[PDB]
């Protein structure tokens, strides 16, 4: 119960230079505009058991 | 008594089926958005109809 507050958002950590840091962040970004995180989230979090 | 509204999202039977149900539901958006585009190259048969 309550209202959300300081909603800062999870993310991959990475050297400081490397070109998986650029691959990754373009991976994720693909991923959230194709649907996998939304199947993701359906089946490992919403669990709606109540 | 009160607040008994609620949906789950876009995997509901009410968008997927629209037909298979009480009398058809009405939703929809003006074209030529980047949320119409999306909902197109996502769902086809949800923007068919």
């Amino acid at each position: 119960t309550g209202e959300l507050f300081f909603r800062s958002g999870f993310g991959i950590g990475m050297r400081k230079d490397s070109p998986w840091k650029q691959q990754v962040s373009l991976s994720i970004l693909k991923s959230h505009e194709n649907g996998f995180m939304e199947d993701l989230d359906k089946t490992w979090v919403r669990y709606q058991e109540c | 008594e009160e607040y008994v509204d609620q949906v789950s999202g876009l995997s509901d039977k009410k968008f997927q089926r629209p037909n298979d149900f009480s009398p058809p539901f009405r939703f929809g958006t003006v074209p030529n958005g980047s949320t119409e585009r999306n909902i197109r190259n996502n769902y086809a048969e949800m923007h068919a109809y």
